């Protein structure tokens, strides 16, 4: 379905959480294409740095058959 | 191990392994001699225990060894003996460790999927483990029998 | 995660054989060490915050790290350092109690280096704080338990390096 | 004051917000190495999303791929929750038989 | 819930009536009834 | 929900029997309906926005309903009314292509009267909207297809009232 | 019903039926005559179909009726046959309806729970359904054989 | 929610007319009151904590509610009352600053009755605490600002009743 | 939810009094029963599936409920009934281990009758199934532990009736 | 209590209690005797504990009982002693329960907010609890001193 | 309604069995308590007007309810309070004599909540008045016999909550 895999480092800017937090502070996930824009907007607004992103699944510029 | 389970729980709660768990670890480490001794007992008598367990299981469920059943062939029966040997060794591992984490990480997670892919009657396997537990309880002495029976019927319930 | 007990059990299980004399020797050695391990863990639990206090005081306080321009500047970053040192102390205690430094690998060092590089945390200052924590814990819990904690703390600092 | 008879005692023992607010667990997938913890979190996610364990409502688990991806750590628990939501079973259970 | 916590039942204080609505939602077992606990909020002031 | 086919299936199954002659003739009647229903659904999907547009233009449009005081005032409430009409039209098409009102009364009548009362909605104006929907659909689908569509829309109106 | 199936699938996206769904509804409504015909052809042979299928399965897997077995008793043999009859009614329902939805909603969902609770072998019941399908294909017309074997195949694969 | 100005706007727009002389007079009256409203709101925001503290001291402390078993027992519940009184005072200030008590019955009274009934909150005790807050704020801010604040707080009390 | 210890503590707190002789005696009684409850819970955990299987076989098979028309027909409904019985067994074991029925009251009984009436399931058949589970559990656990489980199971039946 | 915590965890996981949790419950039941002894000691020495605790606290912080202080008057001092009695009762509850859960749920959630609303020095309340701990440790055995001091330190840290 | 005897009889009749030893024991317990119940009932009947007099004096007099505009203003309304308190006392005496608080549910709490909510009667103020009644009656008839009266008045208060 032309998913995206992203590595993003999201710091904590308001709260000092006392339990382990690498799993959500520095993570690489697989994001669907439709939700990629919303996810990236959310990450930037939360203040994380998008270290890397790549179209792991799908083919670039597919004029048809992208699902 | 009991220490590993306590560490996991304390980490989940962001704790320092409170005295209610530290005393338990202390008691386990002090009493480990009995657990070790039960370990050598089961290791020494593994062959016989597996043999009577298989005998009782076949008596209760002869169909599994029947040609229609999975255990027929004199090699499927050997494979049942082998799986009982694995389960006995796992129970020994759990007894020496102090908790069921090695038990579930070796032979309980996905056991249903394994026995479905092999066609095996997992409930029959649970009955076989019950027979193994009864044989071991008869072979050992009371409190040791209950200590092993904790892991045994844990495996029984998980298999069921 | 694996302790000494789980390491022995895995060494036996990879060969798929019941425990033998060597396994019993390893298990009884760990059982002998368990008394010291539990006592050191209990004392560190009792006075963990204090240990971080002296470690940070003698390692980073009144320095460029805490001064403006240093990564320990601002109350948020200072609290982040305090919590990170609490992390290191707690996980070192976990590793000491278990007898194996695998919890540090799969729960501390897993992405810690990359996270520190991305966020700008100074690895050298973190290592110095780790050494200070090791010294304080050794002086507080004695010689044998001190070395036991120090080996895991050095493991963490090397993994950071 | 007063004698505080048994009816009042029982009533006042459960007075404000129910104790369920604190008598609960939160499943945070701290590490994917613990396969047992991962499985427990997945089952809890199923329970929260569908209100039930999905044994008597499925021919077979269709979320096996999502479980494998989560255990491999290539998606987060939020992605797992989104996948559970965007499921045929969810629309069967809570979307099909109710108005919008 | 963040990127790692499975969602859980919440007990919010605000906004208004959210606590009673969530209470009515969560105090009933699955498929208990087909009625709507909160079909909509009757606005106090009607535009136009 | 259910349609005629699933109705005969589960009516047989509840008694735990195979398909008797009554079920066979019911299924034959539904199959005979068949292509007529599918054609009506296709034409409705063609002019989906049309029927709602001219239904509004006939009944609601240019009136006190769309004037101040009337519930149609403001573009937000106007588009909400249009969205409601689109819901009603899609459910009508679904019920037509299925052969039963189970889809509607499971996805429409549940709490709809009370929610519209909470919003102070004009039930009469809504009923007139569905009526205009009915004539506009009939004028595009024919006589019998339009008649069955109007029957389903009338069931919707009765549930709404 | 394929009608309700496509209806639900379209409602998931909140839109009318697509050309593919409407075309398949065209085909189903047109072929409903042959569908009902296969309905009678399978509903008329119910006694012989189940008798032959169960009889063949009994020597396919004798363990079902072997001592200590799942259906060793006469009563349990009859109960297994009655399950065969239920599943044949369900397949008749599905073939008439043109969709596996009646199968799923009646006798497939939670069936693994059913047969683990009762200990019956899922692989054996799948083999029984396969025997039913083979006998039905033998005793019905060729095209009707394929049409009914499609749904027999679905139930066999899904349950197994 | 509606304020003194949008109230006039909606009152005109329900009939759809423009803003006549009466509407301008109402807006000018609100603008005249705006100075007092702003001053009272600023003072109330400055002394919010002390007002609720004094009202609690003179209306709830040293009574059955605060005694063991009472609803004010269990310090979490005491903090809950402190927060609830803060909410009531802040939303009363909102209503006074707006000139219309629509926010009170929208964002405050919505579900409050059933909330307190489910939680077993003493409704009359809460009402009495609200009049205590009303008296304290009236004394703190004066006669006219106290007048308006008491009007809105007593509207909240009547909603609770 | 609350075990015996927490129930005693909360009752004493609501009276605002320390743990007197009666409370101490009740806590000692619970402590004495603790080993029994632990062993019974372990046994029921070992034989949970078998208990429900045998109870269903001896109580709810080859009857109208299992037959079409009965609410246990179809794999879906039969699995729902089996899961209901499993829930009853597990929560009864929880109540036995905690020495109190508050967990059943807040996690089981609340809305159970309402949902059963909504879905038309046989409350009488459910009660009989709970009975059969009671005899199976009593046989597996023993006499006194059997009675302790049975009192909670009968409480579940009384609430559900 | 450990019983309630384990039940909550098991119900959240939708499973029966594990052997480790059952062993923890067994250890808790075994230690119940000593916990009851400690709770009875504190309850018997109740009025003493509050009296010397309040006296030492006022000696250390005379301003709180001085004019203008939160606890100047005799009624205010009685209210301090009432709060101290509350916290001693909570500590006895926690000692009985084996966990800090009753203390935290009764008088530690929002304690900072409540004392800020009342204008009470939270550090002074912490010193009061410290004085109570000193009195109890003085009039209690050494090991029981540490056992109760765990809960006292928990309350003190919550105050701070 | 119901009492202790009727409760035992209904408990036996729901399962249709005769009276076993437990039922006779419960009846004997009620007969033993009968002398105390009759004593308390006669005393409360003799001093009914007084009890409400001091309850009103120590719970409601000289307060907002009695002040002009208060719900207890307007002497007809004061007499209504006197009559309502007398009703509560009489029906609480009924419940005490019967041994079962079902007469309160089916003859006092039936619609009383809705009555007070529609009438603007302060529920918490009424509860405080009933508590004062409980204290006065407890002091009048002793601690033991007053315990039952307190239990039933507390039942009334909880139902009115
Ligand atoms: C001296 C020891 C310190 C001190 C105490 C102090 N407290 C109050 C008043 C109250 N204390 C409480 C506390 C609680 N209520 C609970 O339910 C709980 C446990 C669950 C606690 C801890 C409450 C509610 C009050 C006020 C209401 C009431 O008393 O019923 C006072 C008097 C305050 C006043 O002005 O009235 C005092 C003096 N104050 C100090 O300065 C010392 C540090
Ligand atoms: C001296 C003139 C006589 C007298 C009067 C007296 N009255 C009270 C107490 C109360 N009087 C009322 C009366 C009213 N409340 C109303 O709403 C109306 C409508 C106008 C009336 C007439 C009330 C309600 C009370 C009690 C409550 C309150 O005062 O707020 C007293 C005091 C009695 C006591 O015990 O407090 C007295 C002395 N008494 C006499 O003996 C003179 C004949
Ligand atoms: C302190 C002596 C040094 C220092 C530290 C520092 N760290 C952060 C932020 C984070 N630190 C971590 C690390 C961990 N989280 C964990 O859960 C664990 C394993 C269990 C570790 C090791 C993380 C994840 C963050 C970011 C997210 C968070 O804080 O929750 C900061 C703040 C950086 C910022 O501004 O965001 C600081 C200052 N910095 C120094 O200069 C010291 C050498
Ligand atoms: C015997 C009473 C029951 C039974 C067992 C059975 N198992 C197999 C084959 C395999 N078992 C495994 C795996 C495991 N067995 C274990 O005990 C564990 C320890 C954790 C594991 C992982 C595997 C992988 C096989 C097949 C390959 C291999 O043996 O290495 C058989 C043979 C099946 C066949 O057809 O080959 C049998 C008979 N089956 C029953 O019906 C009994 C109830
Ligand atoms: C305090 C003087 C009185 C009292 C109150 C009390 N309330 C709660 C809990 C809640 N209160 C509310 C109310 C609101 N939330 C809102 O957003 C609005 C808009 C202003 C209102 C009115 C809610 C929703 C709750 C529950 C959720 C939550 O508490 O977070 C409590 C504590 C309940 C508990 O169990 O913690 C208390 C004590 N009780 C009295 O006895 C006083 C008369
Ligand atoms: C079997 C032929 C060989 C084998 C398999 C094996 N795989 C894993 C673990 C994983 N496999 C996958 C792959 C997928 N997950 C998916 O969802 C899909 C897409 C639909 C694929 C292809 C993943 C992601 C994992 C890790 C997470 C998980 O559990 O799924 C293991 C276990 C590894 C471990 O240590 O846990 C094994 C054993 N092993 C062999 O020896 C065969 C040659
Ligand atoms: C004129 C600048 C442009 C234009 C206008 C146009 N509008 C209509 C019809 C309607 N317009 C509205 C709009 C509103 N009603 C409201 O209450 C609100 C907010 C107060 C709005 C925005 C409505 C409701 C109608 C329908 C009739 C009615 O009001 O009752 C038409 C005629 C449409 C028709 O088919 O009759 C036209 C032409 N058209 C342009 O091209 C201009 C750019
Ligand atoms: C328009 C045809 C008539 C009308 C109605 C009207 N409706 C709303 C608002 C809503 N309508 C609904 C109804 C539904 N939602 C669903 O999902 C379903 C089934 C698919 C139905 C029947 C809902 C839920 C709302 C509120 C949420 C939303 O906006 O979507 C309004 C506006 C009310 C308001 O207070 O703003 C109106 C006016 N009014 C007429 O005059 C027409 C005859
Ligand atoms: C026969 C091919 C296989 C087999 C069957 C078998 N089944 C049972 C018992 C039951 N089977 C069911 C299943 C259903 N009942 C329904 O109404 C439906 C829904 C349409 C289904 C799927 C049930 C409910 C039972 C028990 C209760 C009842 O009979 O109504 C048995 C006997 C179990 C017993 O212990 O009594 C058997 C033998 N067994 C095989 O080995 C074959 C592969
Ligand atoms: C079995 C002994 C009897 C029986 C059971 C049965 N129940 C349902 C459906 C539901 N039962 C419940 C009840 C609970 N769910 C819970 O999580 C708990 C909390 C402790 C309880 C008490 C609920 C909520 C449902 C509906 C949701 C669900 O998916 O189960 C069914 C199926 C009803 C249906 O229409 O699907 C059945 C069959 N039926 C009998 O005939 C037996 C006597």
């Amino acid at each position: 379905m032309r998913m995206f895999r992203i590595t993003a480092c999201v710091p904590s800017q308001t709260r000092i959480r006392t339990q382990r937090e690498l799993q959500n502070t520095y993570f690489t996930k697989l994001v669907p294409y439709d939700n990629w824009f919303r996810e990236q907007q959310r990450i930037m607004k939360m203040g994380g740095k998008i270290v890397k992103v790549e179209l792991a699944t799908g083919r670039p510029g597919t004029n048809a058959g992208l699902a | 191990s009991i220490v590993t389970k306590s560490i996991v729980n304390a980490d989940a709660e962001a704790r320092y392994l409170s005295p209610g768990e530290l005393d338990r670890i202390k008691a386990f480490v002090t009493g480990g001699a009995a657990r070790l001794r039960i370990a050598e007992t089961l290791t020494g008598s593994r062959e016989t225990i597996v043999k009577q367990a298989g005998d009782r299981l076949f008596q209760k469920r002869p169909d599994i060894v029947s040609p229609g059943g999975n255990a027929y062939g004199e090699e499927m029966t050997a494979t049942c003996l082998r799986d009982m040997d694995y389960y006995l060794r796992l129970v020994t591992y759990g007894v020496v460790s102090g908790d069921v984490t090695p038990i579930e990480e070796i032979g309980l997670v996905g056991v249903r999927e394994m026995y479905r892919s092999l066609g095996t009657p997992i409930e029959a396997v649970a009955q076989s483990v019950r027979e193994m537990k009864e044989v071991a309880s008869g072979l050992m002495s009371s409190d040791d029998a209950a200590e092993a029976s904790a892991y045994f019927d844990f495996v029984i319930g998980k298999m069921s | 995660m694996q302790d000494a007990i789980t390491a022995v059990i895995n060494s036996a299980d990879v060969q798929g054989k019941y425990l033998d004399g060597a396994a019993m020797d390893k298990l009884k050695s760990y059982f002998a060490s368990g008394e010291l391990r539990v006592r050191a863990a209990s004392v560190i639990s009792a006075n963990a915050a204090t240990i971080v206090k002296e470690a940070v005081a003698k390692s980073l306080l009144y320095s460029d790290v805490t001064r403006p321009g240093g990564n320990m500047y601002t109350t948020r970053r200072y609290a982040a350092c305090i919590r990170d040192l609490d992390y290191y102390l707690r996980y070192a205690t976990y590793a000491m109690l278990a007898g194996d430094a695998s919890i540090l690998d799969e729960r501390v060092l897993n992405g810690l280096k990359e996270t520190y590089n991305s966020l700008g945390v100074p690895i050298s200052s973190t290592v110095q704080a780790i050494q200070a924590i090791k010294e304080v814990t050794a002086s507080l819990v004695g010689a044998d338990a001190g070395k036991e904690m120090g080996v895991y703390l050095d493991y963490i600092c090397s993994g950071l390096s | 004051s007063a004698i505080r008879t048994e009816p009042e005692i029982a009533y006042r023992s459960n007075q404000g917000v129910t104790r369920q607010r604190q008598q609960t667990k939160v499943f945070k997938l701290v590490s994917t190495y613990d396969k047992v913890a991962v499985k427990n979190a997945i089952r809890a996610a199923y329970r929260q999303v569908f209100e039930r364990d999905l044994e008597p409502y499925i021919i077979n688990s269709e979320f096996t791929a999502l479980e494998s991806k989560l255990s491999n750590n290539e998606i987060n628990v939020k992605e797992f929750i989104e996948g559970l939501g965007t499921s045929e079973l969810y629309m069967k259970e809570f979307y099909a038989p109710y108005p919008n | 819930f963040g990127e790692d916590t499975v969602p859980y039942r919440r007990f919010p204080t605000l906004p208004a009536a959210n606590f009673p609505n969530t209470e009515r939602l969560y105090n009933k077992l699955t498929k208990q009834d087909k009625e709507l606990v909160v079909p909509s909020f009757t606005p106090v002031v009607k535009v136009g």
